[PDB]
Formats: C-alpha cells, structure tokens, sequence
C-alpha cells in the first residue's frame, strides 16, 4: 500500500507574475507547502492564460524571485459555486512526486470532473 | 652544499638524454604507410590505442 | 509487487484519478530497489544482437568508434524513460559530486 502524500496540505496566499516585467503587485495564485524548510510553494494556477515569469514573493528580505512556469494543462475545474478556467502551470523543475501530491490534493478533495 | 647543486644538474642532463634517446628509437619503428592509413580514415584524427598494434604491427607472439 | 514475474501489472487500489493526458506514475523505489538485480542477472545482454534478438549474431561495431554517447541516450529512453533526473552520459558536464554518482 504505498500511498501518495498520506497526510493533506495546506495554504494558498499572495501572487505571482504574468509579465515577466509587470507581475506588479497581484497576478496568479500560489499553491502549498509552507515547506517546512521555510516556504516552498510546490505548484500555481491563475485565472488568465499568459504567465511567462512571476516574482512570487517569499519570506525574508531577498523574497523576489523568477518563480517561472512551463507549459501548461488546464483542467474545467469547476468550482461548488459554478464552472471556472483555470489553467495550472507547475513551478519549473518540479519532479513527478511533488505533482503528485498537489494534484491528489486539488482533485480528489476539491470538485473536478 | 654546492658540489650537491653541481652533482645533481650533471646527473640532471644524463636522464634528459636518455629518455631523449628512446623517445626517438621507439619512433623509428612506425610502418607510416600502415599507421598513416588510420589516422587518416579517423573522424578527427583520434583513435583508440588498444587497436594501433592490432591493425598495424608486423609480428605477433602467442 | 505488483508485476509477477511476466509483467504484468495488477492493484489499482491506490491510484487517483486526474484529466486524461496529465499522469504522473511514480517510479522511483522500482527502479533503485531493482538496480543491483539488472547487472547480477546481465539483463542487457540482449542489446548486442543484430536486432536485439538473443537468436541473431553479435553487432559488428566500426573499430575506430568511441563515443556511443547517442546509444547512451537511447537506452535511457528504451528502459528508464519516466525515471525523472537529468542524465549526462559524459560526467564532465555533471553539476556536483552527487551528480556524477548517480550518472556514473
Ligand atoms: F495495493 Be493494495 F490494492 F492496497
Ligand atoms: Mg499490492
Ligand atoms: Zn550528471
């Protein structure tokens, strides 16, 4: 019986950026693990279709950062309330256990046909 | 502590001389029509050293 | 546990189900705990044949051939495609010492 994440996650907070540039004060969302090594948010979604960069902030001073995506996959998503797009990038460089893990968690405990 | 620093440049110029007179007695002993011929159909002009004397030698000891 | 001894494979209680393209198999204690069984046994040895029949004769390589970095490539992919980490069949292009022992 080897189980994917036997224990859930939590958190979803704070931005990211779409323009590699811009990512002004608010684009994207985060999704994740507060890492118990500090913050490593393991995976990002948004509610638009363009994020090339994002400076997803962290902790300390030095908390600017290019969280950067890669190609996506976008799923109905469909929220209790009502359908909603959302289009998931993964943060770039993240191995198949750890998308195993956020997706087990925002499928199977959230509503996705 | 200077004959030692004399001794020992004289003996410096007698091994500078023999390994000048073998790396130049092994080199008169390369068949250069046979050798010449896979250097030459190499891609770059490297080959492996474990096939020089199995493709270019003249004698072989069982 | 789950492949007896032909292949085949057989629990399918503790999979997930995610939008059909994006599937993530996880191997990883497969390949590593199975690791010392592929030299002990000499599993590829079926790979120096003609066409990779234990029943053809040996390949016939070129003499003056030493790279066999694009056959380092393709066996990687044949056997241990989803293994997912970076393998740099030259370790001089290695990015630390444990990098060069799990591509060496
Ligand atoms: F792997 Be068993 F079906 F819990
Ligand atoms: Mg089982
Ligand atoms: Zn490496």
């Amino acid at each position: 019986n080897n189980e994917l994440s036997p224990v859930a996650l939590r958190q979803m907070s704070c931005a990211a950026g779409t323009t590699q540039t811009a990512c002004t004060d608010d684009n994207a969302l985060a999704y994740y693990n507060t890492t118990k090594g500090g913050r490593f948010v393991l995976a990002l979604l948004s509610d638009l279709q363009d994020l090339k960069w994002a400076r997803f902030p962290k902790s300390d001073g030095t908390g600017t950062i290019y969280t950067e995506l890669e190609p996506p996959c976008r799923f109905v998503t469909d929220t209790p309330k009502g359908p909603k797009v959302k289009y998931l990038y993964f943060i770039k460089g993240l191995n198949n256990l750890n998308r195993g893990m956020v997706l087990g968690s925002l499928a199977a405990t959230v509503r996705l046909q | 502590q200077m004959y030692k620093q004399a001794r020992s440049e004289d003996k410096r110029a007698k091994v500078t001389s023999a390994m000048q007179t073998m790396l130049f007695t092994m080199l008169r002993k390369l068949d250069n029509d046979a050798l010449n011929n896979i250097i030459n159909n190499a891609r770059d002009g490297c080959v492996p050293l474990n096939i020089i004397p199995l493709t270019t030698a003249a004698k072989l000891m069982v | 546990d789950n492949q007896d001894l032909n292949g085949n494979w057989y629990d399918f209680g503790d999979f997930i189900q995610t939008t059909p393209g994006s599937g993530v198999p996880v191997v990883d204690s497969y390949y590593s705990l199975l690791m010392p069984i592929l030299t002990l046994t000499r599993a590829l040895t079926a790979e120096s044949h003609v066409d990779t029949d234990l029943t053809k004769p040996y390949i016939k390589w070129d003499l003056l051939k030493y790279d066999f970095t694009e056959e380092r490539l393709k066996l990687f992919d044949r056997y241990f495609k989803y293994w997912d980490q970076t393998y740099h069949p030259n370790c001089v292009n290695c990015l630390d010492d444990r990098c060069i022992l799990h591509c060496a």
